[PDB]
């Protein structure tokens, strides 16, 4: 039961890396 | 405007919303101590006193509670065994409801002095600002904590008009809670005498009321006023938490290597109990001179206490455990139910084999028989093509002495083994290993949580003087240089 | 106070005092000498202390001890009223309990918090004196049984009961439907009713000739409360203080 | 200025967060007793004997329940009707037993409850308002002592009375119906015409005043935002909503003077539970319900069960199993 | 145990004597309009 | 096999800062749109 | 009883923020196995 | 218990003890209330006098 | 602000701030009793390393009880 | 005795949602204190 | 161990109830 855990950590790991690329801070001079 | 770290700086210039912090804080300490304590007593077992101690059973509140002199319970049970008759309100749930109640006044407390912050006693007459006269606070606060430790030494140690301490025997099995004399002596700085924890309190006490009153007449001098930044609360910060990571690397090295004030009896046998055979040679004389007064082999073991054998286990060791092997030890090889006996090994020839014990170090160690001048005689092969020294190649025979076993004796082969594999680990004993689904692993003492958490901490709190004291010294440059 | 005094006494100046359960004391050291044929009219066993069979260790060895405990029941301990026909086999007294009020339910309190209900009875009590004249000195003895703490009529929270009641758990009917089914259940729904073994040893003291009464000092030793074979009972050691009246 | 005339003024004064009064100087103390107790109580309370046969039952969190199935469990039948305070116990222990808590409980809170109607009053005199929501609060006071006090009373023992729990609320309710019959009493019809009226005029009565109200607010926005504490004004118009009702129902059916619909509304459910807590009360004496037993028979003499009989079936039903134990004689008297 | 009825007894004439000389004091007086 | 108080430890740890970071976030945003005037308050 | 002239506001950026949620999403991963052990 | 009872005192020292409670009490509202024995305000729930 | 009774007596242990004493003060008696403090630190050290062995001091052990 | 997942959902279903709330509040306070000009932004 | 979450739940909403009576928005006219 603890595969569930180990999966649902694993895919919010991936989902905050994504939300960090894609909805970033733009940058302006 | 404030970064997330640097939220807490509000309170830096404000008297009043401090002391509503720290008695915030306070309060927090002083609830969990109550709910500690009443959580311990909900999971306490005080049925069995000597195979089933507090230190057995993971209580970590409990020995500090009964170091200081609390022994009875409100349900009629005593820690030293006996029964109590009508406990008074120094009980353990009296002290955790004591300590709850308390935390609810300093809450109280807290939110008044954060909704009147404005006190005109935080204020400078002659500049018209909040400040605090810090060498002045100091002497009145070290004046005060001079004052009670002194109290504390001569009052509620000595037993001149307190219950006094926990003062147990060199082996842990007759203690209990007694006034102790000062010892004005060089002795009295043994660490292992009890005495010497009532003179150092008296002898501190006569003395840190002499440096309050120092403090509160004498002022500061130019020099040191400007090179301390005595004016800067930060300074008193960096030095605190100094004082405060000196003093806790000092009770963890007084509870790892033990002393008076961490007695067996209430945080368990201390690590360099079992490396150098504290219990066995004491064991071993105690049936030595049963031997020589004269009488039975088999009588002069069976007047072992149990609870001695009990000491000489490789299970209570404190180095034995994991890190997140979490729970008390009777999850890790249940509650102790008796001893077996000390088991005897001998050979063909008459001789008496003894199983090398396994040293902390090491989780796996191998069976080995050894003589009594240290030559292999036998031992279990873990290839058993061309092995010569195997158990049942040298015929070895076991004969239990003073136990649930004694006077019983065994020549078969595997059953020889089984019980060189128990022994090869301390002394024989029966475990209840369903009561709480006890696996097959070691676990720690309170003394190696106690000694793990605080060596950490003052780890931690060195790097927060450095930075701290670091901070007060640099702070006109702390914005850019 | 002695009967002479309680009788005295009208009821509405007794009830409440709690001097009912009090077992009157006799004076003036006498010898008896009962006529064959006599009898106990009355007989009040009143239990001054209480004490459970438990373990505990002194210095670090555990032996069997009894521990004392405080009785939760209010004042429902003591007997009164036992009468018993006393006889001479071969010149020793026997009293023979007969009939009269000697069961009392009692629940006591160990330390720890435990709770050990049990029958105070002396049922087919058979004393065997140390000779004849109740006189100062004399010593009775003897054994009795003790019935079960519930009868058959009594019924779990469960609703199963021995006369009465269901034979099984009705609660959980997966236990059924499976060859094998309630077993593991069947200690408790299978309800037994034993009968256990008291010793008493009674001394006598100071013994009145004039109103034929006795008194003296007993200890007794009674097997405590089994529920329905469920739990093994305890051990319940007791001792106080006890009169009689004898009829010739 | 004297001390006592300094003092009685801070206890009278209408400037304290909170208003103390001289009621108060009851109603804190006794309040606050009974909820500590209660509290401890509800955590760590013994088992208790409740019917006198040496048979305790758990009610705390401690001892395997929840919060549905913990109560305080009233006091034993063996002290029936008499005085059990603390110290006339000979232990702390035997006082648990037999179940002193509840007494303790109830009887502060009893004295809370009167001292909370007083303070009510009293405060309306210091504010210089009409003084009778006291009277209002009466009714649920009254049932809780019908229930608490009377009832125990009148069947001669504490053990009857209500446990301070949920279950123990249900087991009360049901015990109630089994050994009186209380749905077939018209003061229990009464109270349930009471509550159901309660809640009806309470949802009619908003509806009608929410739905009338003067448009003050934007749409992205509470409505409730466009009412200003310390208005001189009415926010709502009594126009519509009497228009509105008039015409759902009947024109002469309809409430005017407003006074007048805020006095119906205020009388409706405290007359309807002061005839329940009389119910209560008057069955405590063993004066229950109609009993219709058996009232239909045909020419032959044969009875025809009404639905009435099938009630006095599911009474039979609770009666011979509650309390299994405690009966030893036909009749429960 | 008698000590907790003492206690007990005290706190309660304590409260209630409290309470009858309070409303003793002149309450009608104490009101809005004087 | 494994124990079932990680479960708490772990899914707790795991949210309460995650929420408190994102609570953090949330109010900075609330004030800077609040300081600076337009449709949002 | 005043208004506080020492209160000031908060602040966290979004990549903060990141930084956060990363760290602590990161620190579960690594302990929940030893955790469950 | 049910032994009826004056009250309920049962030691002297109960009595002698619930004593100084009221008279307490009495002192401190003598305190305000003293040396009054006129001042007939007449009139329906005045005592506007002190 | 806000002159309470307590505060009116516990001014004047505030009253006083800043005030300081000119020319190094007593600083050569906090060194002397800091190096005497050292002294004192090393020597406990030494006994309980048992690396300073004295007479009637015997690290281990004993029989308070 | 109980089921060991009710841990979970009785303490998630108290948490999060009152962190939502109370994270409602504080962007609320936070707009509310940014609109008004002040020492805070 | 859940009279554990018992008593907390219990706690947290006599908590809460304190924190509405003396934190309360004070109402002005
Ligand atoms: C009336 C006050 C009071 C009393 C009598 C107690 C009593 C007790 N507390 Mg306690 N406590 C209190 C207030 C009090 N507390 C407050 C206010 C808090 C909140 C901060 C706590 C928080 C607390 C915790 C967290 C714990 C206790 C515990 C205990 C028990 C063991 C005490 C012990 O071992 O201390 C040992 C004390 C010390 C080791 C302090 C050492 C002092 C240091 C070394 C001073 C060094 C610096 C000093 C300034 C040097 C200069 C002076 C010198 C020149 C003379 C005992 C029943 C323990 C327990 O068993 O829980 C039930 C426990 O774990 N308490
Ligand atoms: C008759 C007078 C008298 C007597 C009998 C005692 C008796 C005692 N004092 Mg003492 N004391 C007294 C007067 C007295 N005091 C007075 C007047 C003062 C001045 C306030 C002190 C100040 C004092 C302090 C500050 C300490 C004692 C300690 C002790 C105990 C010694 C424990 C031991 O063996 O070392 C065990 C401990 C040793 C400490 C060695 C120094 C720490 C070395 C570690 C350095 C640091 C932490 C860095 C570590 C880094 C590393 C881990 C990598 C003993 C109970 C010690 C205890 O606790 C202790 O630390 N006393
Ligand atoms: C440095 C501090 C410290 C140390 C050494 C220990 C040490 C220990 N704790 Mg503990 N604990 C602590 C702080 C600490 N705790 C705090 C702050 C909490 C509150 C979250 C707890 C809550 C806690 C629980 C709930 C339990 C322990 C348990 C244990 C034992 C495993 C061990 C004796 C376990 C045990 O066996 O105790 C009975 C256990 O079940 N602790
Ligand atoms: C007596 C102990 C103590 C006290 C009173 C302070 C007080 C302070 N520190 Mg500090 N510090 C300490 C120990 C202490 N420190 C130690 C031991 C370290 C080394 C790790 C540091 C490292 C440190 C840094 C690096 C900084 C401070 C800063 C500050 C200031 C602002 C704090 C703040 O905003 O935190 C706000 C904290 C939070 C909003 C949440 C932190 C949550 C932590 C990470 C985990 C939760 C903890 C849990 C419970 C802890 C249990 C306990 C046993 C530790 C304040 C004056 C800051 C400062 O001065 O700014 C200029 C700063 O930059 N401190
Ligand atoms: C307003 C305050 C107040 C009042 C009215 C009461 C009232 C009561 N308490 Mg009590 N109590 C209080 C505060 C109060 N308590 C506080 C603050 C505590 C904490 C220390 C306690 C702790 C406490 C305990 C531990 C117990 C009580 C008990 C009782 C009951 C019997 C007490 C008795 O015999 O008094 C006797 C007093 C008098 C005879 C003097 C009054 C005389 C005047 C004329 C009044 C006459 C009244 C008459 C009927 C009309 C009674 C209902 C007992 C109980 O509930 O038993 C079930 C009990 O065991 N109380
Ligand atoms: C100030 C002196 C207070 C004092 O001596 O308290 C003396 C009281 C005496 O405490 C008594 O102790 C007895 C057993 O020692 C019983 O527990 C009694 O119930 C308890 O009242 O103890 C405390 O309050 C400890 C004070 C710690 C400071
Ligand atoms: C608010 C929530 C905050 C959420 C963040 C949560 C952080 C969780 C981190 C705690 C991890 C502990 C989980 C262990 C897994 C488990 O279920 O254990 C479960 C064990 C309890 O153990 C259980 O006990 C039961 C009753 O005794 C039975 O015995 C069970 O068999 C036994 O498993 O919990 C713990 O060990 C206690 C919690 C941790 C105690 C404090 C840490 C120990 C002190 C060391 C501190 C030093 C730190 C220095 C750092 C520098
Ligand atoms: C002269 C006339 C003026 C008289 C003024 C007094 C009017 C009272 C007259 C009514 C008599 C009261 C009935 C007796 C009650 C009594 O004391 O014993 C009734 C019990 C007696 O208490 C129990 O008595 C038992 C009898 O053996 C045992 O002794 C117990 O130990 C003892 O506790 O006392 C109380 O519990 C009741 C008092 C609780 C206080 C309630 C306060 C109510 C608010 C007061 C409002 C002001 C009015
Ligand atoms: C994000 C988190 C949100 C937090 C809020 C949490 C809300 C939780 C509410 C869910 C309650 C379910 C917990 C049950 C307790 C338990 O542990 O169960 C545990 C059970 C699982 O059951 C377990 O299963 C295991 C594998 O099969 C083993 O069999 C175990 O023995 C068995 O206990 O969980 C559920 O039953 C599934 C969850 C609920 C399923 C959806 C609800 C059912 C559909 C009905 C919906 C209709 C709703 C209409 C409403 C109008
Ligand atoms: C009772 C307990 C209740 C729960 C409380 C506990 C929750 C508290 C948790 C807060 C900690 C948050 C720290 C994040 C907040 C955060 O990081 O903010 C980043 C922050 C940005 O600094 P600035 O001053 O630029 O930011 C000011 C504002 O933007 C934010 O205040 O920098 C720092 O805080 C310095 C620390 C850098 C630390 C870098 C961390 C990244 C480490 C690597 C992550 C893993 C990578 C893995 C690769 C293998
Ligand atoms: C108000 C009031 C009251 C009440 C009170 C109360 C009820 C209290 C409680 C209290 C409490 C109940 C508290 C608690 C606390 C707790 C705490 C404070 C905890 C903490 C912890 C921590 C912090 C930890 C951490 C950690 C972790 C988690 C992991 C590992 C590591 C560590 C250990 C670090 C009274 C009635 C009295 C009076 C009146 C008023
Ligand atoms: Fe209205």
């Amino acid at each position: 039961m603890e595969a569930l855990v180990y999966t649902f950590l694993l895919i919010g790991t991936l989902m905050v890396i994504f939300f960090a690329v894609f909805f970033r801070e733009t940058p302006r001079i | 405007a404030l970064p997330w770290y640097r939220v807490h700086t509000v309170v830096l210039n404000d008297p009043g919303r401090l002391i509503a912090v720290h008695l915030m804080h306070t309060a927090l300490v002083a609830g969990w101590a109550g709910s500690m304590a009443l959580y311990e007593l909900a999971v306490f077992d005080p049925s069995d006193p000597v195979l089933n101690p507090m230190w057995r059973q993971g209580m970590f509140v409990m020995p500090f509670m009964t170091r200081l002199g609390i022994t009875d319970s409100w349900g009629g049970w005593s820690i030293t065994g006996e029964s109590v008759s009508n406990p008074g309100i120094w009980s353990f749930e009296g002290v955790a409801l004591s300590h709850i109640i308390l935390s609810g006044m300093c809450f109280l407390a807290a939110i008044w002095h954060w909704v009147y912050w404005d006190l005109e006693l935080f204020r400078d007459p002659r500049t018209g600002e909040p400040a605090l006269d810090l060498p002045k606070i100091f002497g009145i606060h070290l004046f005060l904590s001079g004052l009670l430790c002194f109290g504390f030494g001569a009052f509620h140690v000595t037993g001149l008009f307190g219950p006094g301490i926990w003062v147990s025997d060199a082996y842990g099995i007759t203690g209990k809670v007694q006034p102790v004399a000062p010892a004005w002596g060089a002795d009295g700085f043994n660490p292992f005498n009890p005495g010497g924890i009532a003179a150092h309190h008296i002898a501190a006490g006569i003395f840190g009321i002499f440096a309050g009153i120092f403090h509160l007449t004498v002022r500061p001098p130019q020099r040191l006023y400007r090179a301390l930044r005595m004016g800067n609360i930060e300074t008193v910060l960096s030095s605190s938490i100094s004082a405060v990571f000196f003093a806790a690397f000092v009770t963890s090295g007084t509870m790892w290597y033990g002393a008076a004030a961490t007695p067996i009896e209430l945080f368990g046998p201390t690590r360099y109990q079992w490396d150098s055979g504290y219990f066995q040679q004491e064991i071993e004389r105690q049936v030595e001179t049963s031997v020589s007064e004269g009488l039975s082999e088999s009588q002069a073991w069976s007047r072992i206490p149990d609870k001695l054998a009990f000491y000489d286990y490789i299970g209570n060791n404190p180095a034995k455990g994991g890190l997140f092997r979490a729970g008390p030890m009777n999850k890790g090889d249940g509650i102790a139910e008796a001893w077996l006996g000390h088991p005897i090994f001998r050979d063909k020839e008459g001789r008496e084999l003894t199983v090398r014990r396994m040293p902390a170090f090491f989780e796996t160690f191998p069976v080995i028989l050894v003589d009594k001048d240290g030559i292999i005689r036998a031992d279990i092969p873990f290839r058993r093509a061309e092995s010569k020294y195997s158990i049942e190649q040298v015929g070895v025979t076991v004969d239990f002495y003073g136990g649930k076993l004694n006077g019983q004796t065994f020549k078969d082969a595997p059953t020889v083994k089984k019980f060189a594999r128990k022994a090869q680990l301390g002394e024989v004993f029966e475990f209840d290993r369903t009561s709480l689904e006890s696996d097959g692993v070691f676990r720690s003492s309170p003394r190696g949580w106690y000694t793990y958490g605080h060596a950490n901490f003052a780890l931690l709190f060195f790097f927060g003087h450095l930075w701290h004291g670091g901070r007060t010294i640099f702070r006109d440059v702390f914005t850019g240089i | 106070l002695t009967k002479s005094q309680i009788n005295e006494l009208s009821y509405l100046q007794v009830k409440g005092t709690g001097l009912a359960n009090r077992c009157a004391e006799v004076v003036g050291e006498d010898s008896i000498k009962p006529k064959p044929g006599a009898k106990l009219v009355d007989m009040c066993i009143e239990p001054k202390a209480w004490a459970v069979e438990e373990e505990v260790g002194k210095a670090g060895k555990t032996e069997k001890k009894f521990v004392n405990s405080k009785v939760m029941t209010r004042q429902t301990y003591t007997l009164d009223a036992i009468e018993g026909p006393i006889t001479v086999d071969g010149g020793k007294i026997t009293f023979s309990e007969k009939e009269g009020i000697d069961y009392a339910a009692t629940t006591v309190q160990l330390p720890g918090g435990e709770r050990v209900p049990f029958l105070f009875t002396v049922k087919d009590l058979v004393a065997k004196g140390n000779g004849d004249t109740f006189k100062p000195g004399f010593q009775m003895g003897g054994d009795f049984n003790t019935p079960s703490y519930r009868t058959g009529l009594f019924l779990d929270p469960k609703g199963r009961g021995g006369t009465t009641g269901y034979d099984m758990a009705v609660a959980l009917p997966a236990l059924q439907l499976g060859e094998e089914g309630d077993a593991e259940l069947f200690g408790e729904n299978n309800k037994v009713f034993d009968i256990t073994q008291g010793r008493i040893e009674m001394e006598v003291n100071k013994v009145n000739a004039e109103d034929s009464e006795i008194g003296g000092v007993f200890v007794a030793t009674q097997l405590s409360d089994t529920d329905m074979g469920s739990k093994t009972p305890k051990k319940v050691l007791t001792k106080g203080i006890f009169y009689a009246k004898v009829e010739q | 200025v004297s001390l006592w005339e300094r003092f009685c003024a801070w206890i009278t004064s209408t400037e304290n967060r909170l208003y103390i009064g001289w009621f108060g100087c009851l109603m804190f103390p006794t309040l606050l007793t009974a909820t500590s107790c209660f509290i401890i109580a509800f955590i760590a309370a013994p088992p208790v004997d409740i019917d006198g046969i040496r048979e305790p039952v758990s009610g705390s969190l401690l001892y395997g329940n929840n919060i549905i199935s913990g109560a305080v469990v009233p006091s034993s039948n063996a002290i029936g009707m008499h005085f059990y305070p603390i110290w006339e116990a000979a232990s702390v222990d035997e006082w648990l037993y037999n179940g002193g808590p509840y007494q303790l409980i109830v009887l502060h809170f009893l004295l809370g409850v009167s001292a909370y109607m007083g303070r009510e009053w009293e405060l309306s005199y210091r504010l210089g308002m009409r003084p009778w929501i006291f009277v209002a609060f009466s009714a649920p006071v009254a049932a809780a002592s019908a229930v608490f006090l009377v009832y125990p009373i009148g069947q001669g023992s504490f053990s009857d009375g209500m446990p301070l729990g949920i279950s123990g609320t249900f087991n009360f309710m049901l015990v109630f119906q089994a050994e009186h019959n209380i749905l077939m009493h018209p003061f229990h019809m009464a109270g349930v015409a009471g509550v159901f009226g309660g809640s009806l005029f309470s949802a009619m009565h908003g509806s009608l005043v929410t739905s009338s109200l003067i448009r003050e607010t934007t749409e992205n926005e509470s409505t409730n935002y466009g009412y200003k504490f310390g208005q001189e004004e009415e926010t709502y118009n009594i126009v519509a909503a009497h228009g509105y009702f008039g015409r759902l129902i009947f024109q002469y059916a309809s409430f005017n003077n407003s006074r007048a619909l805020h006095f119906f509304l205020a009388l409706w459910p405290v007359v309807g539970i002061w005839i329940t807590a009389m119910g209560i009360s008057t069955m405590a004496f063993n004066l229950n319900g109609f009993n219709f037993n058996q009232s239909v028979v045909d020419s032959q003499g044969r009875v025809i069960n009404t639905w009435a009989d099938i009630l006095n079936r599911a009474n039979l039903g609770i009666e011979v199993m509650h309390e299994r134990n405690a009966h030893n004689f036909p009749l429960d008297l | 145990m008698l000590t907790l009825k003492i206690l007990v007894y005290t706190t309660v004439i304590f409260f209630v004597s409290l309470f009858i000389f309070g409303f003793l004091s002149s309450d009608p007086s104490r009101n809005p309009n004087r | 096999e494994v124990q079932f108080g990680a479960y708490l430890a772990v899914l707790l740890g795991t949210f309460l800062p995650a929420l408190f970071l994102v609570n953090l976030f949330i109010q900075t945003e609330a004030r800077k749109a609040g300081k600076a005037g337009g449709q949002d308050s | 009883t005043g208004p506080n002239p020492n209160k000031q506001a908060v602040e966290l950026n979004r990549t903060s923020l990141y930084w956060g949620l990363l760290l602590i999403f990161v620190l579960a991963v690594l302990f929940s196995s030893y955790f469950f052990n | 218990a049910r032994f009826a009872n004056g009250k309920p005192q049962s030691i002297e020292a109960k009595y002698i003890m619930r004593s100084p409670a009221e008279w307490d009490r009495f002192m401190r509202f003598m305190d305000r209330y003293a040396e009054a024995n006129g001042l007939g305000f007449s009139s329906x729930x005045x005592x506007x006098x002190x | 602000a806000l002159r309470t009774r307590l505060g009116e007596i516990l001014r004047p242990l505030n009253a006083e701030y800043g005030k300081v004493a000119p020319g190094w003060g007593t600083t050569p008696i906090m060194g002397i009793v800091m190096l005497a403090f050292l002294i004192f630190l090393v020597i406990i050290l030494q006994i309980y390393n048992s690396s300073l062995i004295i007479e009637n001091v015997d690290v281990d052990w004993a029989n308070g009880i």
